[PDB]
């Protein structure tokens, strides 16, 4: 990708990645409150099966 | 109009520029990598992991030091002081060996935009991946780009 | 995960300049949804999922 943008138009490139950034730090609000939920749910749907 | 007036101000995220103790941004630049590797530090450990942070900073070491304490990282590699071409992956190995002896979890290498080793090469974030790689470690490369 | 690639995006938004272009590494195997919901998010103009 960055061969093509460099080469084929006359731009400078500039690669970001984020790497291990995507999986760590604490979970956004919506992650916290359905997460919890969920987990919540897995107990009952566990305790209610048959 | 005979006698130019010109004054100068270091705009600067490198900190590359003498007699100044620091440029404008070269703090703020620091913070955006400081950002990215507490994300990477946040997450609870794993028993064979590595982190790679490919830092800019063209003509100075000054990020990648700063980095290094900032984060506790392993190893650093700066153009000021650069590693032998001969022995650099194998001093890499033992340095990030022995504080895994000792505890360490999360092994963070920091590699400067322009880190090289004492024969003027450059040191790729890819080499250094390749390096903790063959040391049983899953590596992870975390280039901040234009964040910084 | 979306939220870290928007905060990179935004931070790379956050500059001036002709003759530049910027690419974002996204993480994510199988799926797409992250590279279409960070394209979304933060106007991209081409994403490759």
């Amino acid at each position: 990708v960055k061969d093509v943008l460099v080469n084929r138009l006359g731009l400078d490139t500039r690669v970001t990645t984020l790497g291990h950034v995507q999986r760590g730090g604490t979970a956004v609000a919506f992650d916290r409150i359905y997460a919890t939920l969920q987990g919540v749910e897995a107990v009952n749907a566990v305790l209610e099966c048959d | 109009h005979r006698n130019l007036t010109i004054v100068g101000l270091v705009g600067s995220i490198d900190n590359d520029m003498c007699g100044t103790d620091s440029t404008i941004g070269a703090y703020s630049s620091l913070e955006r990598i400081i950002e990215l590797v507490d994300y990477i530090d946040a997450t609870a450990a794993s028993h064979s992991r590595a982190f790679v942070v490919e830092v800019m900073g063209r003509h100075c070491g000054w990020l990648g030091l700063m980095s290094g304490i900032a984060t506790g990282a392993d190893y650093i590699f700066i153009p000021e002081r650069p590693p032998s071409e001969s022995n650099w992956k194998d001093d890499l190995k033992k340095v990030c060996l022995r504080h895994r002896e000792k505890g360490r979890r999360k092994t963070t290498v920091i590699v400067a935009e322009g880190a090289i080793d004492d024969q003027l090469n450059p040191i790729t974030s890819e080499e250094v991946k390749d390096v903790l790689v063959e040391i049983g470690l899953d590596t992870r490369i975390t280039r901040l780009g234009h964040v910084q | 995960s979306l939220d870290r690639i928007c905060r990179a995006i935004d931070y790379i938004d956050a500059t001036a300049s002709h003759s530049r272009a910027f690419i974002v590494e996204v993480m994510g195997r199988h799926c797409g949804w992250l590279g279409l919901l960070a394209g979304l998010a933060t106007s991209a103009d081409y994403i490759l999922i």
